[PDB]
């Protein structure tokens, strides 16, 4: 058969839509004629649309003696990150010869991967304002969805899909009241869509998790257990269900927690979620095996944890848990301390941890001098309240009165005549009065 | 919890007492938001290179 009427097949069957038969045709242009960079070409971007990266990886690796000229870097940068090899991608991106708009939206999405959200945000940025297309809507609720990660983990202040994205990051700046209604504008929206449950499923599982976090944790287990039952196909959304009921359960539903817990652990959730999401999955795993007698591997998972330094969640804690629950607690004494001396920056949380472990049977002076020992803190209306009652517990009345004397100097110094300053002078004075 | 209480100058005479509540101890649990939606747009732009050039 002739070959650009092999080639004109081609073009109308590409065109159509439908891609296997393109494949056919195409490598029997290839058993025609071995050295056609279009046919090869046309063979990796079949084998893309038909899933088989895997595949498409090998030809190119095959090939690449006789590819040479322009070469496939984002067919093979594509196959690599729909393969989770980001760290190749990222190398074959780069060392493309040309950048051109397929390959910088492959790297933005890499960029989204990796959690590098300030480059990622900036190149996807620069890809909405630059790069118009059939799909801006989709550009739209990319960046937003960029922008909420940030602001959920990042501490950043910054159509259903878009709405959601803008509860999701109205989540993570704090606020929750609003968060219900943009998710129920965003529910009506979906509502009048599909009339693909799914996307309601996600819709509902943010829904759970503000009704969780203002205190209404029944209505927010029930919608848990319906988004559960619905069974959605996605994976990630699967295991943030599960973990939030993890954390709703706490140490009551322990055989629903496992369940939740082996639903959080499958394959692709590594990839699907962010680090953090990970890592407070590992913490609040850690924390099950806790409150299951389950020690050892509680010890690992927060040793692994600790390895990798998370900033919001210390793990230490956990270790000091353990060390507080089999009653030596000796050792917890110094290995707070010691993480306290190395981590400065943390040794507040810490300290106040240490003070409530100085007063669970005795010490209570030692207490007190931890207490003290929190510079950061150190002038709260609560944390000087607990001292002067602590310190009238064993009659330490001067000790009280000059804690009264520093937190009115600092307030002073730093906000005079606050509400709070003045409930201070208040209390002081009335105490003073009533201990001569 | 205390944690949660540095604010006002409550007597709470339980800070004296073994159940000091000054924090949450053993450590509480850390729920997480529901990852936002993104969508694999690039698997948009991979096509058939321009055939212009051999076509008949």
């Amino acid at each position: 058969v002739s070959v650009p009427a092999l080639w004109s097949e081609v073009n109308r069957y590409g065109q159509n839509g439908d891609f296997t038969r393109a494949l056919k045709t195409v490598n029997k242009i290839l058993q025609i004629n071995k050295d056609d960079v279009t046919a090869l070409h046309c063979k990796v971007v079949c084998l893309i649309q038909n899933g088989s990266f895997k595949e498409a990886l090998n030809v190119i690796n095959t090939h690449t003696k006789v590819l040479a000229n322009n070469s496939l870097s984002f067919e093979k940068a594509y196959c690599e990150y729909r393969l989770n090899r980001i760290e190749n991608a990222l190398k074959t991106i780069e060392s493309a010869n040309q950048q051109t708009d397929k390959l910088k939206e492959l790297y933005g999405q890499v960029l989204y991967r990796l959690e590098r959200y300030d480059e990622c945000l900036a190149v996807y940025r620069d890809l909405v304002r630059n790069s118009q297309d059939d799909y801006d809507e989709e550009r739209k609720t990319n960046l937003s969805a960029v922008v909420a990660a940030q602001s959920n983990w990042e501490k950043v202040v910054p159509t259903h899909e878009l709405c959601y994205n803008t509860a999701c990051a109205l989540i993570g700046q704090g606020q929750l009241n609003q968060a219900m209604k943009i998710l129920q504008k965003a529910e009506d929206l979906c509502r009048r869509s599909l009339s693909p449950q799914a996307e309601l499923a996600i819709i509902h599982g943010q829904m759970a998790y503000i009704l969780q976090l203002q205190g209404r944790t029944e209505e927010a287990l029930q919608l848990y257990n319906q988004i559960i039952k619905l069974k959605p196909t996605d994976v990630g959304l699967l295991a943030v269900i599960a973990n939030n009921i993890i954390t709703i359960n706490k140490d009551q539903n322990v055989f629903d927690s496992k369940k939740k817990v082996k639903l959080t652990n499958a394959e692709g959730v590594e990839f699907k979620l962010s680090k953090k999401q990970l890592q407070a999955i590992e913490f609040n795993k850690a924390l099950l095996a806790m409150y299951t007698n389950q020690a050892e591997q509680c010890r690992k998972i927060s040793a692994s944890l600790q390895s990798q330094s998370p900033e919001h969640l210390l793990p230490v804690l956990i270790q000091a848990a353990q060390l507080c629950r089999e009653k030596q607690h000796t050792k917890a004494i110094e290995l707070l301390q010691e993480f306290s001396d190395q981590h400065p920056e943390n040794a507040a949380e810490i300290k106040l941890t240490m003070a409530q472990l100085k007063i669970s049977q005795g010490n209570i002076s030692k207490a007190c001098l931890i207490l003290r020992s929190i510079e950061e803190l150190k002038h709260k209306p609560g944390m000087v309240s607990a001292l002067v009652t602590m310190y009238s517990h064993e009659e330490d009345i001067d000790s009280a009165i000059e804690v009264f004397t520093q937190a009115i100097q600092w307030y002073q110094n730093h906000q005079p005549k606050s509400p709070a300053h003045l409930s201070l002078i208040r209390e002081a004075a009335n105490f003073k009065l009533k201990y001569g | 919890p205390l944690v949660e209480r540095f604010e006002t100058f409550c007597l709470d005479p339980s800070l004296v007492t073994k159940q000091a509540n000054l924090v949450h101890f053993p450590p509480g649990f850390q729920p997480i938001p529901c990852k936002p939606l993104f969508f694999d747009l690039a698997l948009n732009h991979v096509a058939f290179p321009p055939l212009e050039d051999k076509l008949e």
